[PDB]
RNA sequence: UGCGAAAGCAGUUGAAGACAAGUGGCUUGUCGUUCGUUAAUGGCCU
């Protein structure tokens, strides 16, 4: 990401002297097979987010038919005053 | 032997057994060779499982 | 309206796990099953079924136990020409042996040293072994009459505890410890030798645990000990120079239950690795040269193995078999990894614990002595009981108008006054003393006041006095099973009763004059009664799935063609239909419900024409429609003239044994 | 534009339970 | 109330209390000793079902 | 409203290419998800966006293309299993028109490089 | 790499479905949570892309019904986002250098 | 299946006979049968 903008800006400036030169690819080698490492997955990750974002969209959108509801669905209890009246040794005591 | 489907002979070669397929499906029979000592013979499906008969053919 | 209908999945009553199989009579394949047949489960919340294996398993007494009680064995007693006599051991320093007409225990024998960890019976069944957690076996005399426990003797002691016992014949005691070892002591009286420990044992020990021996058995037909252990190595020991023949490495965790059949030509066991393995010795080679095989393997539970038993009879060979998972399976003896096998239902509702009234839409439910009530709508749960001055609950019914609840127990009853505060209620204790003093089994309401009690004592009170109650004529089979002449079940509404006692005797009676009329006119056992104010009638129905229905002030035409006209659901059903009632919108129609269906039979239609205990033995004497989409089921009801009330069940960790990854 | 419609081309290429209650009818 | 409840329900309950150098026990009922029998030692019963679920059976 | 009228041309019996012309003239996304959502079945709108999609594989509108992958997005539980005599073709001939976006994706993103090099060292040599 | 070579043993030696059946939302977050570390770099990326991409095939309902791991599924798709720019302007300087040749 | 490049481009999927199950036929499904078409809880050694 940050280091790019350097190089984008070596070939603008420079773009006589490695013209001029007579090797161009065996002098600067690494930057291409790291280009080309960077850029022959991309058919592979254009699959991936299509997969990727196709089910994520799908359930936000059949969440979003109902994403309203479960705001107040949970009306959920607990160990009520039926517990109180239920202690039938605690209804002879109190 | 007036249909066989498969075959095997004992490692002294003293008996061998062997498939029918006479009717509803197939049989198995054993018979010693050399001698009338034995030969007998029963269809297989008393030799197979009561799953296999609802289960696939490799059953 | 169409049937509205409320699917409830409210009520989380769930059993517990069977601990211990036993059947009543021995095998004797060569002579036909005997009338007096019970197998006996005991569950681990600590109550004990007892059911009958005639046409498809049905379930005749439950005998209840209450809070931290639970039961680990069983054992059976019949000395020929007396009474069935059922003994069991629990977690604790006693044996507990229980009368089959209360379902109470009638003795609590303190064995004399320690806590019982296996019960065993004598062969001739006068003696009764107890292995102890101190490592002692104490012999109980059992021959004293059915009640009388006397100690007879403690066998010579040892370090670890004795886990798993048999006898061998009525000579000598077998017994598998937890320290790896089976120790063979003599219980023969009048020798020198008696009582010291003739032989011990070593099986081969866990590399990184300890070994505990966790089941043995003799096997008569040959001479030796099969006894399974905590490496899951089963293992065959000549008993005369006690020592091995055989180990096989048959599990891969523990085999906590093993037994065989007859002959002894078949051995079965399975353990905590959910397996039932069979190894056997039925061919002429494996007889004369005294070799077992590990011949099958089945997979057929869910959690566990804990119990497992074996019965064959002339017209009956299955091995029983449950576990942690709390449902029974059923497989053939001898037919084993061919034929077929049936997992029973988890929960056979012969004995309710749900019922619900129309009044507030309301239902009641009680699992073990806490109550539940909560209202249709959803849902809302109102109310709960949880007394705990009780120890064990029993049956339980409301008023009509949903006034007032009565819970009752075998031991008490109790009273309680409900009214509706809103989103709650309230509920207060009404004493009454001769509640609180009386057994009750069923408990019916003939009004908003009045209900009529039985009492675990053949009592037939009428309270808020007495039923003239005839005599039942005691053959062999009622002196046998000592509770097939009780009253199993009442109904009744608007003065007029019916009771029921499962030798076929289905008697009438009035609320005012308090005379029977008995219409007995019966074979078998009776699963359920409900009396029909049409027609003025009485509907049984009995075990071999058939509805009966006769008149009162013998059977109807209706019922006459009915029977033989009956469909074929019903003529190939599995569970009996426990509960009947009938249509709140048509006072004739009748709907009714097993535990796994639910059918509604028509008043006047007849339709046109055109595993189990199977021989000739006797009983215990010497428009239709059909569903099952609901087929996990608990208690159905109604509630008005269009909705249905269909409350069922719905659901631990166990031994990985994977399916086939592909 | 024109790589806005490939990139969504080549999307398309390779592009190529139980409550505890309920209430249903059944036949009267 | 709520964070001695359980206090007050287990010191009404429970019997046998010290005087001094004493100990002044209750004896039970023939009610609960003839309905029920008595409850299950909860040492060997953790005991047993505790070696059925070890570790080393690997469960799941 | 107007997606009403969409909704009911295309559900009658006919005008399909006009019934898509209508759903391109409000043309919401979310309204665009509502009519998928709606309809309980299809008169080959999977075979006439097919053919649609094939002969321009390169148009400007958004509009078809965004309403078969919502279609894809939503349905297509049920486009593999509507019908498979003509579809089995048409999503062939679906898939092969648009596999040369895939082929050619690289030498657009060169060319893309290769114009915004031309026109940062044209603005950087800009004489003073 | 070990985490990778065990990852393309199972990839190509069984069932990625095999290894993925019996999960549920607790026992799928290592995989998806490893997954968004895994999809920067380029050696791991090809089988972390097949990876997810089955899993999302067969937890499609999951993805419904546990919401802690949708956030997941948005975090890994802003990664996949981050790195198709990332693997497009390597194009963009892949190829404004063949026009230096 | 054919031509191909690793992309893709054209073609599909009949008949007879026997047997099994269900209700002599009728339906469905198989085949250690023929003709034609380019077409079973069951996992790896010391």
């Amino acid at each position: 990401g940050p280091l790019n903008v350097w190089v984008k800006w070596c070939l603008i400036i420079h773009g006589g002297y490695l013209v001029s030169i007579p090797n161009l690819m065996s002098t600067l080698s690494s930057l291409h097979s790291t280009l080309k490492r960077r850029s022959d997955l991309l058919p592979r990750l254009l699959a991936l987010d299509a997969r990727l974002d196709c089910t994520i969209n799908k359930f936000k959108t059949l969440n979003y038919e109902a994403g309203d509801i479960h705001s107040s669905e949970p009306v959920v209890e607990e160990d009520e005053d039926d517990v109180e009246y239920n202690e039938e040794l605690d209804d002879a005591g109190l | 032997w007036h249909n066989v489907i498969l075959s095997n002979i004992s490692s002294n070669g003293k008996l061998l057994a062997h498939m029918c397929k006479d009717v509803e499906h197939k049989s198995i029979s054993v018979v010693s060779l050399f001698d009338d000592s034995v030969n007998l013979s029963f269809p297989l499906g008393s030799i197979l499982s009561s799953q296999t008969q609802s289960l696939s053919y490799n059953t | 309206e169409r049937m509205i209908v409320h699917r409830c999945r409210f009520v989380d009553f769930t059993p517990a796990t069977i601990t211990s199989l036993a059947f009543s009579h021995k095998s004797n394949i060569n002579k036909l099953t005997p009338s007096d047949l019970r197998l006996a489960i005991g569950r681990s919340n600590g109550n004990i079924e007892i059911w009958n294996p005639r046409n498809n398993w049905f379930q005749e007494m439950v005998i209840e136990g209450g809070k931290d009680r639970s039961i680990e064995g069983l054992c059976w007693s019949n000395v020929n020409g007396e009474s069935l006599r059922l003994f069991s051991i629990g977690g604790s320093t006693v044996v507990t042996e229980w009368d089959l007409a209360t379902g109470l225990p009638l003795r609590n024998y303190d064995c004399n040293s320690g806590v019982i960890w296996s019960i065993s019976i004598n062969d001739s069944q006068d003696k009764l072994s107890v292995g102890c957690d101190n490592g002692t076996v104490v012999l109980i005399d059992i021959s004293g009459g059915p009640g009388v426990l006397e100690h007879d003797t403690i066998l010579m002691r040892q370090e670890a505890r004795v886990l798993t016992l048999a006898w061998k014949k009525d000579d000598f005691v077998i017994g598998g410890c937890s320290d790896g070892r089976i120790r063979i002591w003599s219980a023969q009286k009048n020798d020198e030798n008696m009582g010291r420990l003739l032989h011990t044992m070593k099986v081969d020990k866990a590399k990184k645990e300890s070994t505990l021996v966790w089941s043995v058995i003799y096997l008569p037909r040959t001479d030796q000990i099969a006894s399974g252990d905590s490496t899951g190595s089963i293992k065959f020991w000549d008993f005369q120079f006690a020592t091995l023949n055989q180990s096989f490495k048959a599990h891969d965790a523990d085999v906590l239950c093993l037994t065989t059949d007859t002959d002894n030509n078949y051995v079965f066991s399975a353990g905590v690795d959910r397996k039932i393995f069979q190894f056997s010795q039925n061919t002429n080679k494996s007889q004369k040269n005294n070799r077992w095989v590990n011949s099958s393997n089945r997979l057929l539970h869910g959690n566990d193995i804990r119990a497992i038993c074996a019965y064959q009879s002339k017209g009956a060979d299955f091995l029983v078999s449950g576990g942690v998972e709390k449902t029974l399976v059923i497989n053939s003896l001898t037919s084993f990894s061919n034929g077929n096998y049936r997992k029973m239902p988890t929960v056979e509702p012969y004995s309710k614990n749900v019922l619900v009234n129309k009044e507030q839409r309301l239902v009641v439910s009680w699992s073990e002595s806490t109550v539940k009530i909560w209202t249709m709508g959803n849902y809302k749960l109102v109310c709960k009981l949880t007394l705990k001055d009780d120890q064990n609950i029993s049956t339980c019914s409301l008023s009509p108008d949903g006034q007032v609840l009565v819970v009752g127990r075998p031991s008490t009853t109790k009273v309680f006054h409900l009214q509706p505060v809103g989103n709650k209620l309230k509920v207060t204790k009404l004493d009454n003393d001769l509640l609180l003093r009386t057994s009750t089994k069923l408990v019916k309401f003939i009004d908003n006041s009045k209900i009529v009690i039985c009492s675990c004592e053949d009592d037939v009170f009428i309270v808020d006095q007495e039923v003239e109650l005839l005599e039942v004529t005691s053959t062999k089979s009622s002196i046998k099973v000592p509770y097939i002449n009780r009253i199993n079940h009442l109904e009744v509404d608007q003065n007029i009763a019916v009771i029921s006692r499962g030798c076929g005797v289905v008697d009438i009676l009035d609320l005012k004059a308090r005379i029977s009329k008995p219409l007995a006119r019966l074979n078998n056992f009776i699963t359920a009664v409900h009396i029909n104010t049409s027609r003025k009638s009485v509907v049984v129905i009995t075990a071999d799935n058939k509805i009966y229905e006769f008149n009162m002030n013998v059977l109807t035409q209706w019922s006459k063609n009915n029977t033989d006209n009956l469909p074929k659901e019903w003529k190939t059903l599995k569970e009996n239909c426990v509960g009947i009632f009938s249509d709140i919108e048509n006072s004739s129609r009748l709907w009714f419900w097993g535990a796994t269906w639910i059918s509604r039979i028509d008043f006047d239609v007849d339709f046109p024409i055109n595993l189990t205990i199977t021989d000739e033995s006797n009983f215990m004497n010497d428009h239709f429609f059909f569903t099952d989409k609901y087929k996990p089921l608990l208690f159905v009801d109604l509630i008005s003239s269009n909705e249905l009330a269909i409350i069922e069940r719905n659901p631990q960790k166990a031994f990985i044994q994977p399916k086939l990854v592909f | 534009k024109q790589v806005e419609i490939a990139e969504r081309n080549t999307e398309l290429w390779n592009l190529i339970a139980l409550p505890t209650y309920t209430m249903e009818y059944l036949d009267i | 109330i709520k964070t001695k409840k359980r206090k007050t329900l287990k010191n009404l309950r429970k019997d046998s209390v010290k005087r001094g150098k004493f100990r002044v026990q209750l004896l039970s009922t023939t009610q609960d000793s003839k309905t029920l029998p008595p409850k299950k030692e909860s040492s060997i019963i953790r005991s047993k079902d505790r070696w059925l679920n070890r570790k080393a059976l690997n469960k799941g | 409203n107007i997606l009403s009228s969409h909704l009911e041309a295309n559900s009658t019996e006919i005008l399909d290419d006009l019934m898509s012309g209508s759903w391109t003239e409000p043309e919401i996304k979310k309204f665009i998800l509502t009519k998928i959502n709606t309809v309980d079945h299809l008169s080959k709108i999977f075979l006439t966006i097919s053919k649609s999609i094939t002969q321009n594989p390169w148009n400007e509108e958004n509009l078809l293309p965004l309403w078969l992958k919502w279609l894809l997005t939503l349905k297509s539980g049920e486009l593999n299993s509507i019908k498979d005599k003509h579809t089995k073709k048409n999503c062939k001939h679906l898939k092969s028109a648009l596999r040369s976006s895939e082929e050619i994706l690289p030498v657009l993103l060169g060319i893309q490089g290769r114009l915004e090099m031309l026109r940062r060292q044209a603005k950087l040599r800009e004489d003073l | 790499e070990l985490t990778l070579t065990v990852l393309q043993e199972l990839r190509k030696r069984g069932k990625v479905r095999v290894a993925l059946y019996g999960r549920d939302e607790s026992t799928l977050e290592p995989l998806l949570n490893w997954c968004l570390k895994g999809i920067e770099d380029v050696r791991s990326a090809s089988i972390v892309a097949d990876w997810v991409a089955v899993v999302l095939e067969l937890y499609g309902n999951t993805l419904e019904s546990s919401p802690v791991l949708q956030e997941l599924m948005i975090d890994l798709k802003t990664k996949v986002r981050h790195e198709i720019h990332k693997s497009k302007e390597a194009q963009r300087i892949e190829g404004m250098l063949q026009l230096l040749t």
